[PDB]
């Protein structure tokens, strides 16, 4: 089994990452799937940046994608770390405001950082569109279904 | 002159706001060029004397807008 | 243009009003598995005649040839909703918002005490139509608890 | 051929006939309108530095 004796998210790599070398572990390279895992580890590599870029913002730079991949953060912990960059975002607006280019542009900058700094306006998904997310829970948990449906035949 | 004015607007609404920069700057720039080439005339010189009003009257309403440009009196 | 993002408008709600009115999920119709016939004949490779390394590319064929109709019959399904879609179009309502732009008059000025309020008509449709009230402590309360427990000396 | 038991739409074919195109941003509509919102208070105050009201209506001293 070699890459496969683990679990497709409880590895240590990445999930694109992972991916990769069960893709390349369960298939040759001139198959189908192959080719798919490999696009499938490319979507997900996307994913995975444009949760690095959304999570540098709180958490620096070399943010460890793997643990808010693995378990995303719950919304407490959302508002929990809106909270804990709150002061330097409201003195580095009062910063800009101050150096805006006009009194629109300072009241443009107040506004959008006093829309963007209560944390009840981060848009979750979830409340949003809750039967949105439940078939993106199911869209997982179909294939899922689909590889033990595989095993309980064999 | 409407007519004419119309046109040139129509034609240059439709372009993208990088375009209508880039074309603009470098239309200024080459025609400045032209008259920083040509020295000892007389009528470049005064064209560069106009630029230099041109960027007084700038100045000058920007230090009070709601008045109007410094006129000496 | 104003015409057409119109009528894309009147579509996107026509759209809306014939999704609605099956009440279908979200994702089931974008989805390609939901259009794929799992009871296929499923053609059996020991009659097809393949030598050695034949098999996997016959795999291949197949998964492919029913991944192509399952993406042909998804078209087939958006076509059939664009057209039902487009013919009640046509017969709608198309009284929308129009964009918030500063009120300016022919020779006239623009005063900051409007442009304000297009800013303020702008961030308000930043905070979404239902949101989690996640309540930041506010300080009146937070000093007062603090307080609260160091009377008790804790 | 147990493989053709399994699903023949890919994982990707569904990842990407799903999200299909990137969505628009909430806070497009407020950057891009305010950056053009500016040129629009620039031009026309009577208060903006680089008003346009004494090049358009030059003045009468």
């Amino acid at each position: 089994l070699g890459p496969q004796m683990e679990a497709l998210g409880a590895s240590d790599l990445l999930l694109s990452e992972q991916i990769r070398v069960i893709t390349e572990h369960r298939y040759t390279p001139d198959r189908l799937q192959y080719k798919e895992g490999m696009k499938l580890a490319d979507k997900i590599a996307a994913q995975e940046a444009a949760l690095k870029e959304e999570l540098k913002v709180i958490y620096g730079d070399n943010v460890d994608v793997k643990h808010f991949q693995a378990s995303p953060r719950t919304p407490v912990q959302q508002l929990f770390d809106s909270l804990k960059n709150a002061a330097a975002n409201k003195e580095r607006a009062a910063k800009e405001a101050a150096a805006a280019a006009s009194p629109y542009l300072a009241y443009a900058v107040t506004k959008k950082q006093e829309v963007q700094a209560d944390p009840s306006n981060i848009p979750f998904d979830e409340v949003l569109y809750p039967q949105l997310s439940e078939e993106l829970l199911e869209l997982e948990l179909s294939d899922i279904r689909e590889d033990e449906i595989a095993l309980e035949k064999a | 002159i409407e007519a004419e004015a119309a046109s040139i607007l129509d034609r240059h609404l439709a372009k993208p706001v990088a375009q209508i920069r880039k074309e603009q700057a470098s239309a200024y720039a080459s025609l400045l060029k032209r008259a920083e080439t040509a020295k000892g005339a007389k009528w470049a010189e005064k064209y560069l004397e106009d630029v230099k009003a041109v960027q007084w009257f700038d100045a000058s309403v920007a230090e009070a807008p709601a008045s109007g440009p410094k006129v000496a009196a | 243009k104003k015409q057409a993002t119109e009528n894309l408008m009147k579509l996107l709600q026509a759209y809306k009003d014939i999704g609605d009115a099956k009440s279908e999920p979200l994702l089931k119709n974008h989805n390609p598995r939901t259009f794929e016939d799992r009871d296929y004949p499923v053609p059996d490779f020991r009659t097809q005649n393949l030598k050695a390394g034949d098999v996997p590319k016959f795999f291949d064929t197949v998964i492919s040839t029913r991944a192509s109709a399952a993406i042909a019959s998804k078209d087939k399904f958006w076509a059939g909703r664009k057209t039902e879609a487009e013919a009640a179009s046509a017969k709608a309502s198309a009284a929308f918002p129009r964009v918030a732009v500063p009120e300016w008059k022919k020779g006239k000025t623009v005063s900051i005490e409007n442009l304000n309020t297009v800013t303020d008509k702008y961030a308000a449709a930043l905070v979404p139509k239902r949101k989690l009230a996640l309540p930041v402590l506010p300080e009146g309360v937070k000093k007062a608890v603090e307080d609260f427990a160091a009377s008790v000396g804790q | 051929d147990r493989v053709l038991s399994l699903p023949a739409v890919s994982k990707n074919q569904v990842l990407e006939n799903v999200f299909h195109t990137a969505p628009k941003a909430p806070v497009e509509h407020l950057e891009k309108m305010v950056s053009a919102n500016s040129k629009v208070y620039d031009a026309l105050n009577l208060q903006s530095k680089r008003v346009l009201i004494w090049q358009v209506k030059p003045a009468l001293f």
